[PDB]
């Protein structure tokens, strides 16, 4: 009977980054799924492939919870399918996703008068994420083609950009937690099943 | 990467900077207006600073993309507005002295000053001074004093001044490739590129003079019902054939004749709409008016109020020690950030200004989600043409009596709408001669076909032959009369207020259309009318990403401004003016002064 640590992931007290999302593998213990889904203290909470109704009746062989902040507007972008800045450039979910995606409103803990700028996002990149994928590079980004020699000038960006987090920024302004399940099924034990 | 490429990218990361760095300054300068303290002055200052400096660096960087390789207008918008120059075209000497003569004339009528004959020491500002005089006094020769002694010592000190103001300006404008500043100044209606919607600057000056000839007939009829009225009390100082004396029309300059309605009043014997009485009866308090706006704008299909809203807003005064700054205004910070600020009374008044300001909050709203640089009004005039709109709906009787403010037994007369009508043209029908002479003086100054030892000479010929008003001193070159008014001290442009009143009644015209209302266009009443609603939306959200002409278009279904609306609105009234003025004397002859 051993208890899958959920609660390091959702109660942390700092979140990562989304250009530098944190992943932490769940193995070996037993997950109350239902517990999350029918506690009412999420804004989204939506799976797509399983069904959060009471399909902690399965086992999977490694789950991932994926979590970072961003704000309340780019949450739609978190999900299949989807473009903008945070799902080309700093967190893309898969066509074939088989998980959930979680997030709840955070003002009250990552917004500060004067202004939060602990959490940053990816504002450009030469390239779209792929599935998964993460981009930690400090590369300052050429946008026209003159080298920029490491220094941030004309045509020559530092590409990741803060959010500047006030508890008086609108709704779609505010900081907002996510956590994203992700069920893996291998030809594999399958570790992770919790009734 | 192309030129236009490059261009996205850096206007990708000046959004982003511009977001936070401009909604700073705008929190440093709430907490002042509603908090003066000595360190919110600093700080207000500090970060309005770090805004200043952060936009005159990306003016520079934006400057080094050719427009001329960029075919994405939206994009060729939002670089040309930030690509402008401004004043930093000129030298760096010739800008500081063009910062300091600004700041100069703006000290000076901030803190000119009158002292009346034999007390040197009770001296009058002309906030609250002056302007007490020239709206509640009846004594000729107290109005006199205050007009005249106004421009003699105050406005004798900016004619200086304005003299080197207007050298310099018209020296950024030409360096900008502009004529002259009122060519630079009649910009803000320019558009290019847009087959179908383009305007050029010099049409401006057409559209305003074509649409002012078809007011004429109605200001006429107006004057001439004033100035009998007038002449009644005053019958020893009022030609029946002349000019109106200039100190003897509500305020300062004659810019409203609003405070003329107790003498002119057509039937001083039926009371106003005074719904205040109803409004104490039931306990409204400040929230409740708020309210009270907020379910006009949902009746119509516009959101509600943000939370953030009804938390950060100050809709009352703070009070005891905490001071502030208690002029009405609606604040767009930015990031979702929606608040108004407003010492709010349980009057009428008050209630009708929360729907005007809420007006503007909704316009805020609208546009929010269009990129930085295209978060505003399509021009000039129609974020406050949209304010007013709104309190027009909110005074009729039919909407006062929906809210429960005014009794069911009360029921319109055509003699209390003669008198509701002559009060909106003393203010909104009067001030378009006033405006529109203001701004082509400044035009024909600006442009070089007014010289200087004339100024004074033309700015009275001129009010005596548009604006049928003519000076009760006769004033030499040594006077700026102009430069007595706000804006023109304080380098503001005047043709707006004549813009906006004609796009109000367009807007109002066809918004009421939507409404399906029946009768006359000034009873009108939009509430509850989610196609009106819906029609007002499609321009809000465009923002200034579109030419006005469109704009407009997207609201009344024409390009260009036009005054019939207008004239709609007023033409009860102008029927009653004219068989009024049946035996009175149509028009004014400019050569009679009442200094003979
Ligand atoms: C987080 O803490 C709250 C209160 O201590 C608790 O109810 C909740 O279950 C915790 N989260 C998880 C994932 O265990
Ligand atoms: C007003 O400003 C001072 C600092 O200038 C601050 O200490 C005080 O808390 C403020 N009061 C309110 C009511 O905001
Ligand atoms: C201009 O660029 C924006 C974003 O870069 C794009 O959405 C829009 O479609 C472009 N317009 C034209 C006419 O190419
Ligand atoms: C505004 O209306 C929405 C419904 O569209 C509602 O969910 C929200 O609570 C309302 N907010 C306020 C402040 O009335
Ligand atoms: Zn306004």
């Amino acid at each position: 009977t051993n208890l899958c640590p959920f609660g390091e992931v959702f109660n942390a007290t700092r979140f990562a980054s989304v250009y530098a999302w944190n992943r932490k593998r769940i193995s070996n213990c037993v997950a109350d799924y239902s517990v999350l889904y029918n506690s009412a203290s999420f804004s989204t909470f939506k799976c797509y492939g399983v069904s959060p109704t009471k399909l902690n009746d399965l086992c999977f062989t490694n789950v991932y919870a994926d979590s970072f902040v961003i704000r309340g507007d780019e949450v739609r972008q978190i999900a299949p399918g989807q473009t903008g800045k945070i799902a080309d450039y700093n967190y893309k979910l898969p066509d074939d996703f088989t998980g959930c995606v979680i997030a709840w409103n955070s003002n009250n803990l990552d917004s500060k008068v004067g202004g939060n700028y602990n959490y940053l996002f990816r504002l450009f990149r030469k390239s779209n994420l792929k599935p998964f994928e993460r981009d930690i590079s400090t590369e300052i980004y050429q946008a026209g083609s003159t080298p920029c020699n490491g220094v941030e000038g004309f045509n020559c960006y530092f590409p990741l950009q803060s959010y500047g987090f006030q508890p008086t920024n609108g709704v779609g302004y505010q900081p907002y937690r996510v956590v994203v399940l992700s069920f893996e099924l291998l030809h594999a034990p399958a570790t992770v099943c919790g009734p | 990467s192309t030129i236009e490429e490059q261009a996205k990218t850096f206007l990708d990361k000046f959004n982003h900077e511009a977001e936070d760095l401009f909604y700073q300054s705008s929190l440093a300068s709430w907490n002042y207006n509603t908090n003066i303290t000595e360190e919110n002055v600093q700080n207000m200052n500090n970060a309005g600073d770090k805004w200043s400096a952060f936009l005159k660096e990306q003016s520079t960087l934006a400057q080094m993309y050719p427009l001329q390789e960029i075919q994405n207008l939206t994009v060729k918008l939002q670089l040309q507005a930030l690509q402008q120059n401004g004043s930093s075209v000129l030298s760096e000497d010739k800008s500081k002295r063009l910062n300091t003569i600004l700041n100069t004339m703006s000290t000076i009528y901030s803190t000119g000053k009158v002292c009346n004959p034999d007390n040197p020491q009770e001296c009058l500002l002309l906030e609250p001074g002056l302007n007490e005089i020239m709206a509640n006094s009846l004594d000729y020769n107290e109005r006199l004093w205050a007009w005249e002694s106004w421009r003699s010592e105050v406005g004798k000190q900016l004619r200086p001044l304005y003299e080197e103001y207007v050298v310099l300006k018209n020296e950024m404008a030409r360096a900008n490739h502009y004529e002259d500043y009122g060519d630079y100044w009649r910009g803000d209606y320019e558009v290019n590129g847009v087959d179908g919607y383009d305007y050029s600057r010099g049409q401006l000056i057409e559209d305003v003079e074509h649409t002012f000839e078809e007011i004429k007939p109605l200001y006429e009829h107006l004057h001439a019902y004033v100035r009998a009225k007038l002449m009644n009390a005053y019958p020893s100082y009022i030609s029946p054939i002349g000019c109106l004396p200039a100190h003897l029309l509500g305020d300062m300059w004659g810019r409203f004749w609003t405070n003329l309605y107790s003498l002119t009043v057509p039937f001083g014997q039926k009371p106003n709409i005074d719904v205040t009485d109803a409004m104490v009866d039931q306990a409204w308090d400040a929230q409740r008016i708020f309210k009270e706006a907020e379910k006009f704008f949902v009746s119509v299909g516009l959101p509600n109020m943000t939370q953030g809203f009804w938390e950060n807003s100050m809709l009352t005064d703070p009070g005891n020690v905490q001071k502030a700054v208690c002029h009405p205004t609606a604040w767009d910070l930015g990031k979702g950030d929606f608040r108004i600020l407003m010492c709010t009374k349980v009057t009428m008044d008050d209630f009708l200004t929360a729907h005007h300001e809420m007006g503007h909050i909704q316009y805020d709203m609208a546009y929010a989600a269009q990129p930085f640089l295209l978060r505003n009004g399509a021009n000039e005039g129609f974020h406050e043409a949209v304010g007013e709109i709104m309190s027009l709906s909110a005074a009729t009787p039919k909407h006062l009596k929906s809210i429960g403010l005014l009794s069911p037994d009360f029921q319109e007369d055509n003699e209390t709408e003669i008198n509701f009508l002559l009060k909106q043209a003393l203010t909104i029908v009067g001030t378009l001669p006033f405006t529109y002479m203001l701004e082509k003086w400044r035009w024909m100054v600006f442009k070089g076909e007014i010289p200087k030892d004339q100024w004074m000479k033309k700015w009275w010929e001129m009010k005596r032959e548009i604006v049928g008003v003519v000076e009760p001193v006769p004033h030499d070159e040594t006077y700026c009369d102009p430069a007595s008014l706000f804006h023109v001290s304080n380098d503001y442009s005047f043709i707006r207020y004549y813009t906006r009143t004609l796009y109000q009644f367009q807007f109002q015209e066809a918004l009421c259309q939507a409404a399906k209302h029946e009768g006359p266009l000034h009873k009108c009443d939009i509430s509850n009318s989610t196609e009106a609603g819906q029609k007002l939306f499609n321009m809000l959200r465009l923002g200034k990403s579109e030419p006005w002409t469109l704009a407009l278009e997207n609201v009344v279904g024409a390009k260009n401004m036009n005054v019939r609306p207008l004239l709609n609105y007023f033409e009860p009234l102008f029927t009653w003016l004219k068989d009024q003025n049946k035996n009175s004397f149509v028009g004014w002859s400019t050569d009679w002064s009442p200094y003979a």
